């Protein structure tokens, strides 16, 4: 079972992967522990297809607090990933960023995050603006220190009316804390 | 604000489980249905829980109910508005609402979840626009979502430009048992199916008394509608100028406007009803049907449900016209017509037997419900002027309307 | 059984065999990795995580999968070492107090009784300045030859030309295939 | 046909109204 399910996963196939990254979804849905495959999940991370790094960023912030030691091993992964040309990818790696409860984690996705705090895509500036606003309710300092405040500031006096209120939302929500 | 959305089920199992914020931890889940349980064993059950410092505010679905967990002090409307959103949505996607679709649409379903809200803000909420980036069976996402309009598809092309409109009729009586009609209201829906090229502006111009005393024509049958609840797409301004109601159609059937304005005039169907139940021997019912509606209009599939006693058993029914039916199940008299004719008289003589032995507690007087439902009949008066359908690129438009008049809240209270 | 498709696929090449991307962080395996890969030399910053890619030669898929030099990824090469069959090592002559660290890095991961099949691959980095050693001075001091079981080849790869990075796949190609 | 009142045509616009 377990055995089964890890060879699988760590396998060249990704027919095999698929079905084993559905399976490990419908354990921790079904409510399984599955926390202790997080390292094996691991290393079947970079994967051209999308339907399986939504599942292994979902299956990583649901499996974050639990093993945050072993989450480490993610923040080259979610670096490359915010650079990627489709604005999709873009956005899911800045949700998965700050969905990530990681002390350790949230300092270096700085960098990220105002990267793509100026990016043209309405739906990537969106995403920066909620990850800005979890970030900032995860840790104030941070976010003070990352001066993202004058970022958000000039975010309502632009384009994109959805990017506009989601901005005002998360200015709204760090100022209500 | 809300912390976590989780679907529950009849039995206790959560479904599915999507937290939006991490505050609250996921055990919490666990001591909403004890709570829930002694809510309701004391009548005290709400949809809005408290476990402590942490709330559960979620509405009950056909199956399973959709359970929010949230500490902070976060807007209770925004939560029950983002669930109805995520009902219409899972209905738009999946046929049925139940277990059978949620553990076997996980795959589309938890990435459903993750796109519509991030961090306890929803930011998508279209069903036929989130279809173009979320499916079951990814490019990038459409530019409708990052412009203005959000629910209008650009590119649309079809054969022909037809649009199909409903202007369905709610006729709500609230009678009391003293003969007098209480809560008399009658609610609008002009629900369009609009399948057109492109993105037509439609510009509705209808006989609205306020338009038509506007333009000087306040002499005519005017719909005076009390409150009228624009759809997203008309826009709210062009309607608070001039009473412009200019808005693009969505590609779909949906509601674009709703009408409601209290009615003054007689009940379409009149009831004389009497009860000659004797003391634990027998039962009359002397249920007569009045038509006050006009006689070229048919109330097609004429329902009055005529509560009937509880423990009521070898019945007789003495009517003359339509099927008469007593259903255990609902225990009630199902006055079943399938055309009543406007102005006709429908008489019932109702007989009963009932136990020696007296029942231990009381049961109710429910009222008595009817399901009178008359197409092409407008109580209102309310008649379609006009619809502007414009299109950059230029078509002849072939819009269609049809309207229906049905029984709403209309309840008869019990003597 | 039938081993007809066996010897069709093997007709016209089906052998692929991995290769590890293991060193000191910057030691140009980030960029040995693109120009392998691309044929730039791309500017990247330190690896945090981890770089997986591909090189497709001579009709064999070289996976290639780099590893960053950082302290707290040192103890993490071991999670590469299961379903690993290659491994390069990549050293950094142009940091004369790092050269003890990577000595003392790569003799305590090829003490590990599961690799043991990975042969040998050292990479002379950095191949560009004058205080880059030799391809024998760099083996004597790491002592390669001490290495029982270990086939082990030293190539000079410069980072800004690209010069014998020919070679070392050639060499990589001929120990891992042993046919003609 | 179609029960509930068969459908009918819509207009433009208050021709009458300019
Ligand atoms: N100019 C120059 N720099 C080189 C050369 N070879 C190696 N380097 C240095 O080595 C570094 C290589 O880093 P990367 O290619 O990004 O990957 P890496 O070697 O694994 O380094 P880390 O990511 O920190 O582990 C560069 O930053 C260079 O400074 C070379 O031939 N010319
Ligand atoms: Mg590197």
């Amino acid at each position: 079972e377990i055995f089964e399910l890890k060879a699988e996963l760590n396998s060249d196939k990704k027919e095999k992967k698929k079905e084993a990254v559905k399976k490990v979804i419908a354990s921790m849905t079904v409510g399984k522990d599955v926390s202790a495959l997080f390292p094996d999940v691991v290393n079947c991370m970079q994967t051209d297809n999308l339907e399986l790094k939504k599942l292994v960023y979902l299956y990583l912030m649901n499996y974050a607090k639990s093993q945050p030691d072993m989450a480490i091993m993610a923040v080259n992964t979610f670096v490359k990933d915010c650079e990627d040309p489709n604005p999709l990818i873009r956005a899911l790696a800045v949700r998965t960023m700050g969905c990530i409860r990681v002390d350790k984690i949230t300092e270096y996705l700085c960098e990220p995050l105002r990267k793509c705090l100026k990016d043209e895509d309405p739906y990537v500036r969106k995403t920066a603006a909620v990850c800005v606003a979890k970030l900032h309710d995860i840790n104030a300092q941070l976010v003070e220190d990352q001066g993202f405040l004058d970022t958000l500031k000039d975010l309502i006096s632009d384009s994109n009316p959805m990017v506009v209120a989601n901005a005002v939302a998360a200015l709204s929500e760090i100022a209500e804390s | 604000s809300a912390s976590a959305v989780y679907v529950l089920d009849l039995k206790g199992k959560v479904l599915i489980c999507r937290n939006y914020r991490g505050d609250v931890d996921m055990s919490e889940v666990e001591h909403f249905m004890p709570i829930l349980m002694e809510k309701e064993e004391e009548g005290m059950l709400s949809p809005i829980l408290a476990h402590g410092g942490v709330r559960f505010m979620w509405i009950k679905h056909n199956n399973l109910y959709l359970v929010a967990t949230s500490k902070k002090n976060a807007c209770v409307s925004l939560v029950f508005s983002f669930l109805y959103k995520v009902v219409q949505v899972f209905s738009e996607y999946f046929k049925e609402l139940e277990e059978e679709s949620i553990r076997d649409n996980f795959v589309i379903i938890y990435e459903l979840l993750d796109e519509l809200m991030d961090f306890g803000y929803p930011q998508t909420t279209d069903s036929k626009i989130l279809q173009e980036y979320i499916t079951q069976e990814a490019p990038r996402p459409p530019a409708t979502v990052t412009n203005a309009v959000s629910w209008r598809s650009e590119g649309i092309k079809y054969r022909k430009n037809e649009v199909f409109l409903d202007v369905i009729e709610a006729v709500n009586l609230l009678v009391s048992a003293n003969g007098n009609v209480l809560r008399s209201e009658i609610v609008g829906s002009i629900k369009m199916r609009v399948f057109l090229s492109g993105m037509p502006e439609l510009r509705l111009g209808l006989n609205d008394k306020v338009l038509f005393d506007n333009t000087g024509r306040g002499k005519s049958k005017s719909v005076e509608l009390e409150d009228v609840k624009f759809h997203q797409c008309v826009r709210l301004s062009r309607f608070e100028n001039d009473r412009t109601i200019s808005f693009i159609p969505p590609d779909g059937e949906f509601e674009l406007m709703s009408y409601r304005l209290n009615t003054h005039v007689k009940p379409l169907i009149w009831i004389e009803s009497v009860i000659e139940k004797h003391s634990h021997s027998r039962i009359e019912y002397m249920v007569k049907a009045k038509s006050q509606f006009k006689r070229r209009s048919t109330a097609n599939n004429v329902e009055i449900h005529i509560p009937v006693p509880n423990d009521a058993d070898s019945p007789k029914f003495k009517t003359t016209v339509g099927s008469v039916k007593w259903v255990p199940e609902n225990s009630e008299i199902v006055w079943s017509v399938k055309s009543f004719p406007g102005g006709k008289e429908y008489l019932m003589r109702a007989h009963f037997g009932l136990p020696s032995v007296e029942a231990e507690d009381k049961e109710g007087k429910p009222p008595i419900s009817v399901k009178f439902e008359i197409p092409y009949f407008t109580t209102s008066g309310i008649q379609v002027r006009y619809l502007k359908i414009i299109e950059k690129s230029g078509y002849q438009a072939l819009p269609w309307v049809r309207y229906i008049t049905q029984n709403g809240d209309y309840q008869l209270r019990t003597q | 059984g039938n081993i007809f498709a066996n010897l069709f696929k093997g007709l016209f090449g089906k052998k692929e065999m991995r290769i590890l991307m293991v060193g000191l962080d910057a030691a140009g395996k980030t960029t040995i990795l693109y120009k392998l890969k691309l044929g730039e030399i791309v500017t990247t910053i330190p690896t945090i995580g981890f770089n997986v890619e591909t090189v497709e030669y001579k009709n064999i898929s070289f996976t290639v999968w780099d590893v960053g030099g950082q302290d707290k990824i040192r103890p993490l090469w071991r999670h590469y070492f299961q379903n690993t069959q290659g491994l390069i090592f990549v050293v950094d002559s142009n940091d004369r107090e790092r050269v003890n660290e990577a000595r003392e890095e790569l003799m305590r991961m090829l003490a590990e009784d599961e690799l043991r099949d990975a042969v040998l691959l050292v990479f002379a980095n950095k191949q560009d300045l004058p205080n880059a050693m030799n391809a024998a001075e760099i083996t004597d001091k790491l002592g390669l030859h001490s290495l029982r079981h270990r086939n082990w080849y030293i190539q000079a790869t410069c980072a800004t030309s690209g010069d014998g990075l020919y070679e070392g796949l050639d060499w990589l190609s001929n120990q891992l295939r042993n046919q003609k | 046909d179609r029960k509930g009142g068969s459908y009918s045509q819509a207009a433009g616009s208050d021709s009458a109204q300019s």
